RNA sequence: UGAGUGCAGGGUUCUAGAUCUGAUACAAGUCGUAACAAGGCAGCUGUAGGAGAACCUGUAGCUGGAUCA
RNA sequence: CGCUAGUCAAGAACGAAUCCGAUGAUCAAGGACGUAGGCUGGAGGAUCGAAGACGAUUAGAGACCGUAGUAGUUCCAGCAGUAAACGAUGCCUACGCUGUUGUGGUUAUGAGCACGGCAGAAGAGAAAUCUAGUAGGGCUUUGGGGAGAGUACGCGCGCAA
RNA sequence: ACCAGGUUGAUUCUGCCUGACGUGGAUGCUAGUCUCAUAGAUUUAGCCAUGCAUGUGUAAGCGAAGCGAUUAGUGAAGCGGCGGAAGGCUCAGUAACGGGCGAGUAUUUAAUCUCUAGAACCGGACAACCUCAGGAAACAGAGGGGAAAACGGAGUAAGAGCAUGUGUUAGCAUGUGAUGAGAACAACAGUGCAGGAGAGUAAGAAGCCAUCCCAUCAGUUAGUAAGUAGGGUAAGGGCCUAUUUAGACGUAGACGGGUACGGGGGAUUAGGGUUUGAUUCCGGAGAGGGAGCCUGAGAGACGGCUACCAGGUCCAAGGACAGCAGCAGGCGCGAAAAUUACCGAAGCCUCCAAGAGGGCGGUAGUGAAGAGACGUGAAAACAAGUGUGUGUAAAAACCACAUGAGUAACUGGAGGUCAAGGCUGGUGCCAGCAUCCGCGGUAAUACCAGCUCCAGGAGUGUCUAUGAUGAUUGCUGCGAUUAAAAGGUCCGUAGUCGAAGAACAGUACUUGUUUGUAAUGUGGCUUAUCGAGAGCCGAAUAGAACGAGAAGAGUUCAGAG
């Protein structure tokens, strides 16, 4: 190819957009921007079905060109804007805050929260560095970059942003007895809490999980956000609390157990 | 050319057998049937659950044997196909009453096809007028015409099937 | 034109292989730049993403540092001595990195001059500097960098590259 | 045409003989056989003829059609 | 120097094994010069490419085994 | 960096050719009758001569022989 | 491979409280032997006898039969590489019923070990018959309806055939 | 998870031919209604008349002529900005960075995000405008004004590389320095543009593993294999060059030749298999054949430029133009494939935009390639028509109600395999039929016809490839005394295969956890009258990361032989 793609087949997009095989064969290219494309939705897919709001590209446009949305306390005028997981969402006339969250199943999903809630994030802090005229930073998994820090925060934490301020609230670390939410694998969506920890060398480290309803689970720390200062969430979670059910268990729960 | 939409028959292998000509002419002549199509039809329809409750029976697992009998004992109840005392959670009711499909007829089905229940329900004085009512949209469910011979009647829908006069 | 493919080179086994595409331009090369000495000459060539890369095509002076006093002094060059890869460059004067060049001594002269241990440390350098001898090596890559830069040679070094001259 | 051989080939239906004129147009088919091999009893002819002058063999003995003309 | 790697390769249909090799040219750095020779197993890192065919470099060897140059008793006993 | 084009060669695939020589099918033509019965000299395998043609003759072998003696 | 003596190397089997310790099975490529007839050079030449020549027999015999006759048939030094070179049954290694008869050693004289022949049985097989019973033991050669064809072109060996 | 007919006067075997059944193309005859898919791939990557497929402007870069004005305004020729490197078409070339799985560097990246973040003066032209005015056309001249956020210079911040300290390694210190800039505007209340550091997207180069046929192709290679040093590139590297070392690859098939877009997948199938993949998704290559190139963040671009070779077009003869493996369409070639149609609507992409553009895409028309559901009467009482409404971008079809009525089957067969007539008339080894076996010489259930039956049925016959039949390719699973088939005998390398006893180790081996699959397929549920269809759910192959078990395999030992 001679240069840059611009267009995306509606058979390639991301499984967790959801969207449905047979009306047309293209699909919206999200901007450069935060998150990756993988882990990332653009913001007229959210208007049209995750929230219905808009029904044709006319209304889509009208929109934002009259200046309503606002996303991480930012007003914003690009169509394909990409929003990821932690990612408080807004309209500031009827006063409606909403945060993006996976169902169970791993598809995207809005959660409509107060306004309390609305003020901050959380993050994970992937570098530190030394600039320029001795100043030191850390960065973090969405693009964000903070100076002047506390020195202490470390690779691989977690931190809560304030979003008026922009600056870093609060710092939790990859500990035994911590609450975790799950970003990618097989256990999308699931919450839990951390049992133990398997360090490795050169390659990923390894977590053990009990969930709330009694089962366990393990995956790579690459996984896994760490969502609570010790005993209990930070940020509140869906109408069902991230508890998965096999097929099977869906049956004994609706028929009555196998009777000797 | 490959294309979308499944084949629903398969034809025999041997062309002029006189055992099978005799015996599919005389379930045609019964039953009031278009052609032979309309019943290679139901049959593979019916060797179907046959292997279904063939492959149950000799899995090793029990997950699998748990969740998937449930399934297939209560669909063919609804249809009015399977009638019996199935038990649930109980492992030798479940695998008694799969043995029990294992010996299940075509002549099952066709007993569920609309032109045969408007005849046996006493609405019509044969199999062949029957047809001719579904025809002509004489006959009605749940206040709504039914244009198609071959609806297949679940259990209970009995009470709602009702004829009307001609146009005329 | 010239190209750094292996479009036409053979496997490792022997063989040939065939040819499966025409040339592409992120696969290009250019014509050797031949920096000789003489008064200043420098082109800039416009390169991928739009960046600027400083060609030298005569130049007349160099930085030169010496490395135990910790200064630097800017001096005229002379001629080639030595040079490793290929005894024509030397006989043509063409400047490259590791060529072994000739300079004007008298700015390090009046420098080292001032260290009153100078003379036992380094007799062969003093030796050098009162005959009218200077000499220096190259460490820059005049035609990426459009400049020359080096080190005078002391202890050792001088001991080494001595012997490579001399007939 | 397409080879530039010149080849035998059967005329099948009772009076067929009569329907074809010389330098007529032919289209030519196969015998059935796994390779090109003679079937019955005529001896070393490998294919016959289908349709003259754009038009159905059988339709043209059995006249229910006529030559283009 | 050339370093020979072997393993068995699975054939569906007769449900059976081959025997395979292939062969990979290392840099040798002269600290090993006269500790490696042949038939020695080698332990090798990966790196860019040093030239058109190498690419990885000994980082160090286990030394083909002797168990013991067997006890020879004294005469006297 | 090189398109095109001179002049010699090769490598492939097809095709022409006076004349010679195989094979196959020849309803039944001409000359004999070599094999199948001890087929009228028991047959056959190797090798070497000879001959209108099947074949005949020397030498060593075999029974699938007309002899389990 | 068949007369008698003398001489020179190596092998098989048997008896037994000898020594070493995995040195082994089968085999593309490569190498050595191979009746007879044939070929290159020397020695020799009794008997027999391709080719060639006659006498008979026959329609005709060029053949069969008889007379005669050459190359060959013998030896030394080599080339060649085929046979119904067949028990038409690959080589190691197993598990397997009885009676009888041989050959060579050894013996508690009761028998064994190696190499054979014969006659039944049981299984097997399309039968005839059985080197063919039982069997996912290992390794090599090899066939896939008749013909054309073990023929054409190319290649390797050979003095030629 | 299946058989049948055919060597003989009969029999039992070996063995092959033929029938019976899926699927991809071609074709004969016949054809009522509605719904879902798909169409010049096979032969010529052959040749092309015509029309269309790429352009974009605000309150907010510069604004000429014209119109008009108490020294206002207007409305815009050009310039600048951003795109034209995506999407669409095809499979020629390539046995290979062409393909699958991991990893993130030795690299460059306009837009976009977060943090941060800007005191600058001067000068000409180019295009349009104005006056002449050339050329058959295509296309151009003189002369004179005049702008920019366009362009070139000045100062000035900044600043590559080199050297030494200190912190791998940013950073900081010191010495030395080539180079060397910069956008604001509007208020409907905003939109831009300079520098850094990190992200995000896209390439370039790399690691491992898998890949077709011929031995009547056995030796191949000399930038070839390596080293030291330098040039070159965005960057590692024989990528290229100088002097030294002789390497590298092969019977476990090198080298040569023939052939091929590769996967996700498709067809058949009890199991083990055998065949195919131009063709909705991903990646690669091309634009008549070869080769060079400017501009740009990005092309070795062809709806950009330049030259040759093969072909064309217009001319006033001097010159000019052009490339349908985009969408319709034409000619050829063949046994082989649709309309020079509508589109401010759906899905997306492009711009300076409360708007403009798109043959990309959607909508219908055409055709028995494929796949659903139903008509052709009932015993009292039956499609297809028509009119309104709906439906859509506008439509047609579909559906609702209301009117008329009484229309609607063919293809192959009837001696055996193989379902169904020794019926009647012609013909006499003729004419014909017959996959195979076989019929006909005047008493033909087999030809040519009439009449009755059979089979499938809006469908049925034929030809051609392939899978099955087939244990006639044999891993599972065939044969070699006489049917086809054990080398004349030894030695022997590569190759394949190899005691008992006591111990040992974990790379194969098996298994856990975690990754690895959009569509298709598999197990399900829910809504279109029903059924294909549509929508949502769950699990999954090969391949890779980290642990575990030690029977078999492997390695060692000798108070074992
Ligand atoms: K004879
Ligand atoms: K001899
Ligand atoms: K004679
Ligand atoms: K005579
Ligand atoms: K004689
Ligand atoms: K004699
Ligand atoms: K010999
Ligand atoms: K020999
Ligand atoms: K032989
Ligand atoms: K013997
Ligand atoms: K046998
Ligand atoms: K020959
Ligand atoms: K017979
Ligand atoms: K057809
Ligand atoms: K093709
Ligand atoms: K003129
Ligand atoms: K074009
Ligand atoms: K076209
Ligand atoms: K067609
Ligand atoms: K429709
Ligand atoms: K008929
Ligand atoms: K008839
Ligand atoms: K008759
Ligand atoms: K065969
Ligand atoms: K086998
Ligand atoms: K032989
Ligand atoms: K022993
Ligand atoms: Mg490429
Ligand atoms: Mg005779
Ligand atoms: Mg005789
Ligand atoms: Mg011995
Ligand atoms: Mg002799
Ligand atoms: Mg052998
Ligand atoms: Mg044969
Ligand atoms: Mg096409
Ligand atoms: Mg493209
Ligand atoms: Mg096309
Ligand atoms: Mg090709
Ligand atoms: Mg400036
Ligand atoms: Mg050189
Ligand atoms: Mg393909
Ligand atoms: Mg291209
Ligand atoms: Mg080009
Ligand atoms: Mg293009
Ligand atoms: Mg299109
Ligand atoms: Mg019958
Ligand atoms: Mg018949
Ligand atoms: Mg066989
Ligand atoms: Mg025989
Ligand atoms: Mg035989
Ligand atoms: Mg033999
Ligand atoms: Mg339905
Ligand atoms: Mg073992």
């Amino acid at each position: 190819v001679r240069g840059p793609r611009k267009h995306l087949k509606r058979l390639n997009a991301p499984k967790s957009w959801s969207l449905d095989k047979n009306g047309g064969v293209f699909a919206p290219r999200t901007s450069t921007g935060p998150h990756s494309m993988q882990e990332s939705i653009p913001l007229c897919l959210l208007l049209t079905r995750i929230l219905k709001v808009a029904s044709n590209n006319k209304e889509i446009k009208h929109i934002m060109k009259n200046r309503l949305i606002t996303v991480n306390g930012n007003i914003r005028t690009d169509s394909r804007y990409p929003v990821g997981i932690m990612d408080v969402l807004s309209i500031k006339k009827t006063n409606e805050h909403y945060r993006l969250l996976y169902n169970i199943a791993g598809k995207f999903v809005l959660h409509k929260i107060t306004e309390e809630e609305a003020q901050y994030r959380i993050a994970k802090v992937t570098n530190k560095k030394v600039v320029k005229g001795n100043i030191p930073h850390t960065y973090t998994s969405c693009g964000g970059s903070f100076k002047y820090a506390d020195p202490s925060i470390s690779i691989g934490d977690s931190v809560k942003i304030d979003i008026k301020t922009s600056k870093i609230v609060e710092n939790s670390s990859l500990e035994v007895g911590k609450v975790v939410y799950l970003i990618k694998g097989k256990n999308i969506g699931c919450l839990g809490v951390i049992t133990g920890i398997e360090k490795r060398e050169g390659t990923h480290d390894i977590v053990n999980i009990v969930d709330k309803v009694g089962r366990n689970f393990s995956t790579i720390f690459s996984n896994i956000l760490v969502v609570g200062a010790d005993d209990n969430p930070w940020v509140t979670f869906t109408k069902d609390e991230g508890i998965k059910y096999s097929e099977y268990e869906q049956s004994i729960k609706e028929y009555g157990p196998m009777n000797e | 050319v490959k294309s979308k939409g499944i084949k629903k028959i398969v034809v025999p292998h041997r062309p002029f057998e006189r055992e099978r000509l005799v015996s599919e002419m005389y379930i045609v002549g019964k039953y009031g049937l278009r052609n032979k199509r309309e019943l290679w039809t139901i049959q593979k329809m019916c060797d179907s659950f046959k292997l279904r409750a063939k492959d149950l029976l000799i899995t090793p697992d029990e997950k699998e044997f748990t969740l998937s009998s449930r399934r297939l004992l209560k669909k063919l109840a609804e249809w009015g196909v399977f009638m019996e005392d199935v038990d649930y959670n109980n492992k030798q009711s479940l695998t008694n009453n799969l043995e029990k499909l294992l010996d299940l007829a075509p002549t099952s089905f066709l007993e569920r096809r609309l032109q045969h229940r408007i005849f046996d329900l006493g609405l019509a004085s044969s199999v062949h007028q029957a047809r001719a009512f579904i025809h002509a949209r004489r006959v009605k469910i749940n206040g709504s015409v039914v244009n198609k011979p071959g609806y297949l009647v679940k259990d209970g829908e009995d009470g709602f099937i009702e004829v009307v006069e001609s146009k005329r | 034109g010239i190209s750094r493919s292996n479009r036409h080179k053979r496997k490792e086994t022997g063989g040939k292989k065939g040819l499966h595409e025409k040339k592409r331009k992120n696969n290009c090369g250019r014509p050797p730049s031949n920096t000789r000495i003489g008064e200043r000459r420098v082109k800039q060539v416009r390169v991928r993403g739009g960046n600027i890369k400083h060609r030298a095509l005569r130049l007349d002076t160099g930085n030169i540092a010496c490395k135990t006093h910790n200064f630097t002094l800017n001096t005229s060059i002379q001629n080639v001595m030595y040079h490793p890869s290929n005894n024509e460059f030397m006989r043509t004067n063409i400047l490259t990195k590791s060529a072994v060049v000739k300079i004007n001594g008298q700015p390090f002269k009046h420098e080292l001059e001032k260290d009153q241990q100078f003379e036992s440390k380094d007799p062969v350098l003093f030796d050098n500097l009162r005959k009218g001898n200077c000499y220096a090596i190259i460490t820059s890559r005049p035609g990426q960098v459009g400049m020359a830069d080096g080190y005078l040679l002391q202890g050792e070094e001088l001991k080494f590259y001595m012997e490579k001259f001399k007939k | 045409v397409r080879l530039n051989k010149k080849v035998i080939a059967y005329v099948p239906h009772d009076g067929g003989l009569n329907q074809i004129e010389i330098n007529d147009e032919v289209i030519v088919e196969g015998l059935g056989k796994k390779g090109c091999r003679s079937k019955g009893d005529i001896p070393g002819v490998r294919f016959r003829v289908c349709k003259v002058q754009k038009v159905s063999l059988k339709a043209l003995v059995t006249k229910k059609k006529e030559r283009p003309a | 120097i050339v370093v020979v790697k072997r393993y068995l390769h699975y054939v569906k249909k007769y449900k059976r094994y081959e025997r395979r090799y292939k062969n990979v040219s290392v840099h040798l750095s002269p600290c090993f010069k006269g500790l490696v020779n042949v038939g020695d197993t080698v332990i090798c890192g990966e790196t860019r490419p040093l030239s058109k065919t190498k690419r990885f470099v000994v980082v160090g060897f286990e030394k083909k085994e002797i168990k013991e140059k067997k006890l020879k008793m004294l005469s006297e006993i």
